[PDB]
Parts: C-alpha cells; structure tokens; sequence
C-alpha cells in the first residue's frame, strides 16, 4: 500500500538494489510532515460522527428525491438513512488514515479500487458521495499545511467519483 | 507491504475504527527519532559488502566443514550463493529498518525460505548462524559513535536486531 | 468439455457400443425441448448483472458481518472482487445449460475452487449461499411467463438448479 | 471435443464473456439438424456388422496380396481377419458418432489424431481404410440430409488418409 | 548430468581426493572397449522405430485389454501417446549407453515420471512391461554378430539392460 | 557439466533427437585422447604436495608482503600459509580432474563459475594464483599431449584470474 516509505523500497527492490540517498531523502521529507499530518488525524477523529450527520444532511438537501422515493438504495428509511450515514464514516475514516500514512494508499486500497462497480452495482449514484465530500472539505475546521492535505486527499475521492 | 504508519492504519482499520490518541502519539514519538532510524539504514547499507564479508570469515572460522571438501559451501559457485544469500538477507533486513516494519522482510524474503533450503540441502541452522554474524557486524557498525551526533538509539538498535533475529528464526 | 450428445457418445465408446436406441430417443427429446432451454439461457444471460445484483443484496442483508469492517467483501476491491465470483460463477452455469452438460462448468470453474478460497480465507460457506441466492433470482427470470409462448419448462428449471446446486456443493 | 455448441462457449469463455445472440441461433442450426442425423445414427447401429463384413470383404477383392502376403499387418489368418474387420468397425462406430454429435469431434478426438503414426508403426497401408469407407459410403442405404452428413463425414476420414 | 568420467570426478571431489590408479584404470578399460558402446548406441539410434514398433506388438499381445476400448491405448491420440512415451524412454537410454551414466536418464526422464503417470491414469506397470519388450528387441539389435567385427560385448549388454531395468523400475 | 560426451547429449536432447553419427564420432575423438590424460591425472597425483608447496613457496618469493603484512587474509602465519597451499592444492586437483574429464567442466563448476566473488570478497589477489600456476606449469614434468592438455587448463585458469 503505498506511502513515501514503501514507493522508495518498491523501486529499490524491483531493482535489486539497497536503498539510495534519494529515497532516504524521500524519508526525511516524509518525516518532515508527519507530526502536523498525524494531529489532523486525531482532530478528524474527534468531529467524525458530526462530521458524518452533517455531510448526510448536505446531501438530502440538495438530492431531495434520496429521502423520498423508496427502494433499497436510498435514504427514505431508518436503514437507509443508517447505511448514507455509516457510508459517509467510512470515506472519513478513510482520508484520515492518508494523513496517517502520508499518501492516498489507504484511499486506493480500501476505497477507490472497485468504486465504480460497487456504485454500479447497488445503484448508488456518485454525484451524492461528491456533495458529502464538498461538506467534509468545507467544515472540517483545519488550517495550514494539514488542510491543504486533507483537502488533497478529500478532491482525490471526488476525482475518482466523477 | 506495510511500513510502521499502515501498519496501524490496517490494523484500526480491520476493527472499522480511527487509529486512537494513542497509537497517534506512539507514531509522533517514531516520526522524531526518524534520523537515527535512516543513519542505521545508511550506515548499514554503505559498509554492505564489509558486513556480509566479515560475518562470512567468523561464520566459517566457527564452521569450518561449511567450507572443506563436500561442505554446502566449499566451490566457487557454492561459496557464492552463500555469499549472495547474506547479501539478499542484509538488503531486506535494511528495507524493515527503513520502513519500520518487518512484512517487506517476511513476504518477499522469509517466506518459504526454510521449505527452499531443506529441497536443497542447505544446512538453514548454520544459515541463522550466518544471519546472527551479520546483526552483530550490523550494530556495530550502526551504533559506532564516532562521525555523528551523539545521542541514544537503544531501541532502533533492538529493532534492527529483532529483524536479524527474525531471519534466523525463519531458517533455523 | 462434453456437451450432452458427446457425453452420451463417450460413455458408449468407452463401452465399444453404438449409442442405444433408448439413448438416441433420450437426446431427440431433449432436441424437441430446445427452443425453452435457448430461452434460459437468453434470459439469464440478457439479467446478468441483475441478478447478481440483488443475489448479493438478499446475501448481505442475511449477512451483515460480510461486509461490516473486518468481513471478507469489506472495502471496495473486496467488494467487486466478491460480485465479479458471482457473474464469473452465473456465467460458467449459463454455459452448462446451454450444452446441456456440467463439465465446462466443473472443468473451467468449479474444479480446485474449494482449495482457492481457503488459501485465500474466502468463506466458502457464504459463497455457496450466495450462489443460491443468485439460484432463485435466476430461475425465477428465466421461468416468467410474460412475453413467451405459453408451456412447460419444469425439467429445465431443475435442470438450471442442479448446476447452481453444483457450484453450491463445489465450495461449501 | 468439437460440436458446434461446445465450439461456441470455446469462443465465449476464450473472450470472457456470455453467450451471444449468434451463438443462440448456432444452437437453433444444430437443433433443427439433429433429428435426421440421431435416425441415420441408429440406422448405422442396426447394420454395422453387416457393413463391417462388406466392407472387409472389398478391401481383400481390391488388395488380394492382404489375404495371401503372411506377417503381422496382414489378414492372412483369422486374427488378421478379425482385426481388420474391427478396425473397420471402428471407422463405422466412430462415424455414428458424428451424426450424433453434430460435428466431426468424435472423429477427430477418437480416430484421426494421431492416425498417420498409427498406420506407420504398425504398417497398415491407408489406402486399405480408403477402400472400405467407400464401400461403406455406397451401401449404408441412407437418404435425405442424412445421406449428405454421414458422407462428409466419411469423406473427412478418407482426405484424413490421403 | 554425469558421464562416467565426471561421475568418478564428482565422488573424489566430494572426499577432498584425487581419482585412484584403481578408479584411473577402470575408466581406461572403459575406454578400450569404447567402440563396443558407439555401436550399440549406433544400432540402438538406426533401429529405434523397429525396436519401438515390436516392443508395442509384443505388449499389446501381452495385454490386449489396453487396446479394446476404454483401454489406456485405445483411440489412436492415446495409441500415439503409447509409442512417443517409448520412443522417449529409449532415446534417454541410448544417451546413457553414449555417456555411460545413468544421471541424464534419471534427471531428465525417469524423475517424476511415476507421479505423472499415476495422475494421467497410465497404468505404469504396463508401461514397465513396454520397457522390457524394448530391453530385449533392443540388446538382439545390438549385439547382432553380423556386420561387425567379432569380439565379447558382454558387460556393455549387461549396462545396457540395466538402464532398461532402471527405467522399468521408476514406473513400475 | 561439460565434457565433449555431454555436451554432444545437451545439443541432441535440446532438439529432441536421437545422437548423429557425428556425435558418434566426437566420442571417437574423446576416447582417441583419453588414455594420456589419464596418465597424466596420475601423475599429478604423484606430485601433488611437491607441487602445491613449490608453487605456495614462489608465490611468497614474487610477493613479500604476503609472508609480512599482518591480516586474515595473508600468509603472515602458520594458519595463513597452511590456507594458501589449501588453495594452491584446489586448483591442482581439479586442474587434475579436467584431465580426467577431457574438458574444462570439473574447473567451471568447481572453481572458475564464481571465482571473482570470491577473491573480491575475502581480499585474495588473483595475481598470486596465475604465479602459483606457473609454477605449477614450469615443473609438473609432464611431456606429450598430456602437457599441451594440462597446460590449456592451466592457461584457462590463468586467464579466469586476470
Ligand atoms: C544511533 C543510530 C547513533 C546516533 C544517531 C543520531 N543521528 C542524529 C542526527 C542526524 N542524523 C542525520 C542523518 C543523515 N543525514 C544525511 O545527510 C544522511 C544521508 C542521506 C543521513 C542518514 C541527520 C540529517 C541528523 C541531523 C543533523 C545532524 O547531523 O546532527 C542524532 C541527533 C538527534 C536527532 O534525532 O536528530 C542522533 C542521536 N547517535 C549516536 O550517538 C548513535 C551512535
Ligand atoms: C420456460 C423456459 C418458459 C417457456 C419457454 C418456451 N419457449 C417456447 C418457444 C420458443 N422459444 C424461442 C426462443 C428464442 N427465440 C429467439 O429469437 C431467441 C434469441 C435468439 C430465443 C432464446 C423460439 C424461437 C420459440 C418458437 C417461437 C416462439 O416464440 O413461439 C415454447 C413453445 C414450445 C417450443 O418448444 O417451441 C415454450 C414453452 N414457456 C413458458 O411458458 C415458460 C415460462
Ligand atoms: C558388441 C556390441 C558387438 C561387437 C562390437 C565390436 N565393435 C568392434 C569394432 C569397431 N566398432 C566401430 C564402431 C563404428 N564405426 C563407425 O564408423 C560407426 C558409426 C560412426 C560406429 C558406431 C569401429 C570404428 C571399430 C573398429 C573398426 C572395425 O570396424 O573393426 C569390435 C572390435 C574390438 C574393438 O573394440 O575395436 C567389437 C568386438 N562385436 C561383436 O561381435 C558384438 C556382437
Ligand atoms: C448516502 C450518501 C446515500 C445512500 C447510501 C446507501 N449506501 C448503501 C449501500 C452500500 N454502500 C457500499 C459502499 C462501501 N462499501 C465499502 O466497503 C466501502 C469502502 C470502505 C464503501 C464506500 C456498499 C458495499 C453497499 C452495499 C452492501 C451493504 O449493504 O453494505 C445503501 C443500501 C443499498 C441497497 O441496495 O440496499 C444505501 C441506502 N443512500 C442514499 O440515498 C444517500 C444519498
Ligand atoms: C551461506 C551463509 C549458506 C549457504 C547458502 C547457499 N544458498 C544456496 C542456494 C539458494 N539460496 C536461495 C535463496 C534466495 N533466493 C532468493 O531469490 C532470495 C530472496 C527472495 C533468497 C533468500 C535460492 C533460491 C537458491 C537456489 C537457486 C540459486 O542457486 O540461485 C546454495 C547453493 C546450493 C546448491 O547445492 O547449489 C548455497 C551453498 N551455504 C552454506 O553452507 C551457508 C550456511
Ligand atoms: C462473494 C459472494 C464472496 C467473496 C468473494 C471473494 N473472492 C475473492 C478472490 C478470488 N476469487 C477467485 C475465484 C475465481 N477466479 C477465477 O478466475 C474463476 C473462474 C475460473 C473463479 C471462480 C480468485 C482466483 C481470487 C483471487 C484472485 C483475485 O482476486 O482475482 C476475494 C478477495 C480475497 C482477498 O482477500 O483479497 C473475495 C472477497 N467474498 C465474500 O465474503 C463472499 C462470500
Ligand atoms: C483391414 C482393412 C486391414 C488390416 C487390419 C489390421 N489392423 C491391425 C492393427 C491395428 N489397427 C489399429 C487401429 C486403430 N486403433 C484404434 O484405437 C483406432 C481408433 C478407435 C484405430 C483405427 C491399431 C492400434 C492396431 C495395433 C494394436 C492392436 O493390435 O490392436 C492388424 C494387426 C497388426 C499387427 O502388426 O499385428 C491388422 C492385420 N489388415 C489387413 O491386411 C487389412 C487390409
Ligand atoms: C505406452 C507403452 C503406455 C501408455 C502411454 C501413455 N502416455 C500418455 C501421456 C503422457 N506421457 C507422458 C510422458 C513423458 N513426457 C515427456 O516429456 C517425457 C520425457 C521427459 C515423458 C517420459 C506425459 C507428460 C503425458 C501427458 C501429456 C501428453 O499427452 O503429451 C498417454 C495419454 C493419457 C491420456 O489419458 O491422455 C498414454 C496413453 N499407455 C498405455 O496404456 C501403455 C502402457
Ligand atoms: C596463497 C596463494 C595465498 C593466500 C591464500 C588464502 N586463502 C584464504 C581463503 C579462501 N580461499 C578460498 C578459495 C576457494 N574456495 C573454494 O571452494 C575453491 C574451489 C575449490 C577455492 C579456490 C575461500 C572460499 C576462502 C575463505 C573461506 C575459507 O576460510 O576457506 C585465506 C584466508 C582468508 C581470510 O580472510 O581468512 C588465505 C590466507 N594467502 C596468501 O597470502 C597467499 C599469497
């Protein structure tokens, strides 16, 4: 999955190869973000359930039709609402683990990768994942560097959706 | 692979939940000694062939029928795989420093090594012999203090060790 | 592979034996009953993705830990790899009633499945449930009477169940 | 082994895909053959030691050094006899087969692959089987459509010889 | 692979040791009688389809059952495998009769060989009997007294049938 | 490993061919030689710890530094120059196997596939082996063919070394 750290290696030993100055460079400018990247993690994880409730409400408010027509995939339900809501937890959950790991690996690996077919699929339209992530992006209520990083990580998600 | 940071990530992941205050805390507290961590790797990895050399020279002054006529490494082609197996071990072992976790180490090394020395007569006792001689020349050499700032890399030092010892273990 | 004919053909020539009468009679019956097993196949075919749609949906809802964190289709690469099994497995079945013969689908699919999903970790047991659920949507597609000549598909229908039923027994 | 129906889902699963409309119509081709050739099948059944003998019989007129010549290879004994009208058998079951079948599989999978090493080793001269497939062809007493397969098929193994 | 001379090589190397006179001069007395071998491998090679076409013969009159139907040899695709399995077996006797070693016999064809068979459904003690019919058209061909300048072949014949035995054994 | 008897098998078996009259005639041309390489592998043999420490000693005559100059790997001890005829007793047996062999194979497979890893990495110079070689060369007391023989492989031991 990658980060910095395992891009670095993976080319070293596709290669054959001990690792370079170059990519032990590569670790030092890892390094260097790290701790302001960690602490936007824990700042995620303490507004996630807020975060999540309002995202969902964005998305009923401007796909009015998700809270009435009824049919599995949408929120007209207790179960539906439940399922928009834990799937919006997840996309959090998600982007705040890229700021663990310095990189969209955690996004690729356990969201992006199939997207499409599980959008597909169950007949979940992308379009309302993209208005959740553009509330996320707007009141996660970070500032300097951790911002321009979460919001890279949250327009990746977007990007991938459209 | 994993490094030390989705290491984490996987494991909160598979309990659905965010990596905790804490865990967060003990990856800041490895993000600050991070310039120790690459001088191991560094260092390690520039006195390579000096390393792989010297454990070879104490590995057969301790073992020397490996060498002698019908030993495992005794010819030119033998003695060179041998060789070629520290150097291979060693360039993985410096991956697990570099990343902070040993799965690079065991899915692209360890892994089904035992099984490809016992279909080949390889002796893996005397291999994890040969591994133990390259941690010590390792450290060593990792924690010389001459030419740096000086300071404590007593837990790197036990990390570094634990990915030799877990090469030993896998083969012996 | 065999197809029905060539099935019966290779169990006379392993006899040294012309196909019997009765066997003969045996296939022009299945001839006369083809145009019903070609609409199967069409109908099947032509809801693919929706059958194996709300087959995954009625196994989740009967299975919620599959896909809660930590489950086997959790994440989306799981996920698609899960719903890609299924149309691969409705697609092999659609082959076999269309031949009118089980081997394409145990030669080509079934056969070291079972072996596959416990290397894996796959739950074999939940794939087989899922199968069937893909059994009932799909027969229930394939026998509607709208839009076709009005008759009588029983022994077909049976026939279609015996091969979900197959893939089914091959990995639970 | 090669019907026009297993030839189809050889051509759908070598692409990944289901089976198409085309392939569906190959079926009906096949279908609507089938009854004819199943009848000229049984047929053949009823008269194959008959045809066997006959033809046995025009290969020994044709080639007399056959019943004369002593060795292995040849019918200058009973067990030569009784090996040449086997074989001969063999031609005829096999070529019942194919009608049932709808195609040249059994013919080649049983019979022909492999032939020419066969003949060879054992030094039986194709020209013999030749001879025998044509009196088969001008007494197996078939008409119709039937007629017209159960000679391609025939003709298929003779041009195998040739 | 070995031939008789870097076999003996091979042997001394392992014990650290020269070759012995003794060991010198059985290769020598090899090399004598090394014209007697050169035919044998040239008659063997010149009569190989001969040698092939009446082993088969024999074993079929032998055993009739593999060649009715639903027998291992039955249908010509299963005939012909028959034959090119023999041919194969003889070719890697003439060369070990050419390198005087077994190595290139067992490396190349025999190891595994049972394993194969017994997965295929080859009924490998009739292939072993297949084997033996080709040792004895075989060693009538090479040691034909016609065409040839007179002397004793003995123990190359000897060799030569312990080779066929060997390949009769592995599958056997 | 390589003798003209395998080579002329590996050539045979990679075309999936019975052997040519032209590797029968190889094996002539083996065999023609053999009996003098065998002779001379016996007197080699004879000589073999004569030779090694006549070669160990001109070898510490054209260096002095190796009797000298303190280290693992120099003969500055009594272990050091006990190593050093090791090597030196190496080279002469499996030249002596060469002899036997008829071929180079015994000193690929033995010694030269790898040589340069070795040398480089336990700090041995290549240059106080091609001197023990020649002095090996100068004083075998070899005549004949079997001294042009012997004398190949020593010169490609030598040219493996430089
Ligand atoms: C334990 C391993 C030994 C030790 C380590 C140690 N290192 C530092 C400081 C630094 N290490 C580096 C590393 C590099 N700089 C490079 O240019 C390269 C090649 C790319 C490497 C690997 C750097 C940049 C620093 C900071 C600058 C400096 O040289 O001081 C420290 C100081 C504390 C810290 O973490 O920064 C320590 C303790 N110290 C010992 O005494 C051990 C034997
Ligand atoms: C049981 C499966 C259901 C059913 C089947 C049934 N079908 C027919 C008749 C036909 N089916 C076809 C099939 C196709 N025509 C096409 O163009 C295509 C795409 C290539 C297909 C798959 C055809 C041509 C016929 C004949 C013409 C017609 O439409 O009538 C019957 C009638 C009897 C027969 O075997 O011919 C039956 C019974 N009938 C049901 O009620 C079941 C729910
Ligand atoms: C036992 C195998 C039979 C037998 C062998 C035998 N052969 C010879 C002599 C020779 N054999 C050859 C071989 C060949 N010459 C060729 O041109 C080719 C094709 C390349 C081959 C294989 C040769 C050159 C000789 C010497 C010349 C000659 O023809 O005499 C002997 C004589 C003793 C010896 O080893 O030279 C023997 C005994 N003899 C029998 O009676 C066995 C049935
Ligand atoms: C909220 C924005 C909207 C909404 C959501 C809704 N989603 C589902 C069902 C699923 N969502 C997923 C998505 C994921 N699975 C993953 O593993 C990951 C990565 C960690 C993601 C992003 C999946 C797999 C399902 C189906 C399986 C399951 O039930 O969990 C539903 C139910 C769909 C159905 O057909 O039953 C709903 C209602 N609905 C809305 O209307 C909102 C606008
Ligand atoms: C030296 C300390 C010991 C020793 C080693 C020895 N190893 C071999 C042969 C092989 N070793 C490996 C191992 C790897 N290959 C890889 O790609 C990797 C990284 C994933 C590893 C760890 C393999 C695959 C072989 C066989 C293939 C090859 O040679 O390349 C030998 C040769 C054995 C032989 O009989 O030829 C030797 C001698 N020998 C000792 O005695 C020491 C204890
Ligand atoms: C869905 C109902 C269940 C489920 C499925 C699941 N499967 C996989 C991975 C693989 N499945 C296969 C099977 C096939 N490959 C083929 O080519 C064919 C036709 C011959 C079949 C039947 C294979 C080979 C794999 C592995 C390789 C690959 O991913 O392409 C996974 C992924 C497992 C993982 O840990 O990555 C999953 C999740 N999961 C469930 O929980 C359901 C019960
Ligand atoms: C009759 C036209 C002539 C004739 C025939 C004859 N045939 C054989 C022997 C064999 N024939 C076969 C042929 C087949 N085997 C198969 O599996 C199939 C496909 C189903 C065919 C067509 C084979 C394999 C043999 C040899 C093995 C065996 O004995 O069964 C013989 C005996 C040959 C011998 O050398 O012993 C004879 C006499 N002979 C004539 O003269 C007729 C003109
Ligand atoms: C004839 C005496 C017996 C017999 C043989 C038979 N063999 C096969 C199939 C195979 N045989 C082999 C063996 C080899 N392949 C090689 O490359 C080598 C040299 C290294 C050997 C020794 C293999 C690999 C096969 C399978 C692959 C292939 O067919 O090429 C068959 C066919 C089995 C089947 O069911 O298709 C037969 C019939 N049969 C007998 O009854 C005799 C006792
Ligand atoms: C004598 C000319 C000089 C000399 C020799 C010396 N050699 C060594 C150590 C080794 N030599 C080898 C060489 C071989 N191993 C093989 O298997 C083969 C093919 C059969 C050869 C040619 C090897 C592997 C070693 C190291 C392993 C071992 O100890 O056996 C030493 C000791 C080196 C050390 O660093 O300890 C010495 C002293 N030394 C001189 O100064 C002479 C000029």
């Amino acid at each position: 999955m990658q980060t910095p750290l395992i891009e670095a290696v993976s080319s070293a030993d596709s290669q054959g190869r001990f690792l370079s100055s170059t990519e032990l460079q590569v670790a030092f400018g890892r390094f260097r973000q790290a701790a302001a990247s960690l602490d936007a993690a824990k700042t995620l994880n303490s507004k996630a359930d807020s975060l999540a409730d309002g995202a969902a409400n964005a998305v009923y408010q401007k796909f009015p039709y998700t809270t009435q027509m009824t049919g599995s995939n949408y929120a007209s339900t207790p179960e539906g609402k439940a399922k928009c809501v834990r799937d919006i937890g997840y996309y959090l959950r998600i982007i705040s683990y890229c700021l663990i790991a310095g990189g969209t690996g955690p996004l690729d690996d356990y969201l992006i990768n199939g997207l499409a077919e599980i959008n597909r699929t169950f007949d979940l339209s992308p379009s309302w994942y993209v208005e959740a992530l553009k509330h996320i992006k707007a009141n996660h209520g970070l500032s300097g560097d951790s911002a321009v990083e979460a919001n890279s990580y949250i327009d990746y998600a977007i990007n991938a959706l459209s | 692979m994993l490094d030390a940071f989705t290491k984490v990530v996987s494991q909160a992941d598979t309990r659905g939940a965010y990596v905790s205050d804490a865990e967060v805390d003990a990856l800041k507290a490895m993000v600050a000694d991070a310039n120790k961590r690459i001088d191991a790797v560094n260092r390690i990895t520039g006195n390579a062939s000096t390393i792989v050399a010297n454990a070879a020279r104490a590995l057969f002054a301790d073992q020397p029928q490996l060498c002698a006529p019908g030993g495992n490494a005794y010819t030119s082609r033998r003695m060179a795989a041998c060789l070629r197996d520290m150097e291979i071990i060693l360039r993985y072992v410096t991956y697990a420093v570099y990343t902070g976790d040993a799965s690079v180490l065991n899915d692209r090394c360890l892994n089904g090594l035992r099984e490809t020395y016992s279909a080949l007569g390889v002796p893996g006792g005397s291999v994890a012999a040969g591994v133990q001689k390259m941690k010590e020349a390792a450290i060593e050499i990792a924690n010389d203090p001459k030419g740096i700032t000086q300071g404590d890399c007593s837990n790197l030092m036990a990390e570094i060790g634990s990915y030799f010892d877990l090469a030993s273990s896998a083969v012996g």
